[PDB]
């Protein structure tokens, strides 16, 4: 295995780190756009 | 901001305001206003009072200069 | 209209608006507006007049 053994001790140190760094950019989406409508309900009051 | 904008929206009523009487409503939100100066106006009015005050007749306050319902 | 009141711009007498509800400062008698009134069958007993 010249990619077997490598791809559980070189590579398995990167895409488990990547893996995390997926799940919380993905649960900041979720949140961001939360927070983007939340400013344009009171930014179409203040308009108002 | 929205704090502000009720500021000063909220001290549109504390001024030594001029007298008239409710006379007839249009709409939404605008009326006629016959004051105590006679000359009869056309303004419109606020968004806080409830409409249920002003069925044919009203002794009402008035803005001095946009004239309007407060 | 002839006889219809209409809005007046007091910055240079331009018109603004045709304005309804022309003057009539009896009609608070006329044209009741609300009917919560008798029905119509509690009548009994008229129905060659009605």
């Amino acid at each position: 295995l010249e990619e077997g053994k490598a791809g559980s001790g070189l590579r398995q140190y990167y895409l488990s780190k990547i893996e995390e760094l997926q799940l919380i950019v993905n649960d900041k989406s979720q949140n961001l756009r939360r927070l983007q409508a939340q400013r344009n309900e009171l930014n179409a009051k203040v308009r108002l | 901001e929205f704090l502000h904008a009720q500021e000063e929206v909220k001290r549109i009523q504390s001024i030594p305001l001029v007298i008239g009487q409710f006379l007839e409503a249009v709409d939404q939100n605008t009326a006629i206003v016959g004051s105590t100066t006679g000359s009869n106006y056309y303004v419109r009015i606020l968004s806080t009072i409830d409409r249920e005050l002003l069925k044919p007749n009203a002794s009402v306050a008035l803005h001095k200069h946009s004239n309007a319902l407060v | 209209t002839p006889n219809c009141r209409v809005a007046l711009r007091n910055d240079s007498y331009t018109l603004h608006k045709i304005l309804p509800n022309k003057v009539d400062p009896l009609v608070s008698l006329m044209m009741v507006e609300k009917v919560p009134d008798s029905t119509y069958e509690m009548i009994g007993g008229l129905d060659k007049q009605i």
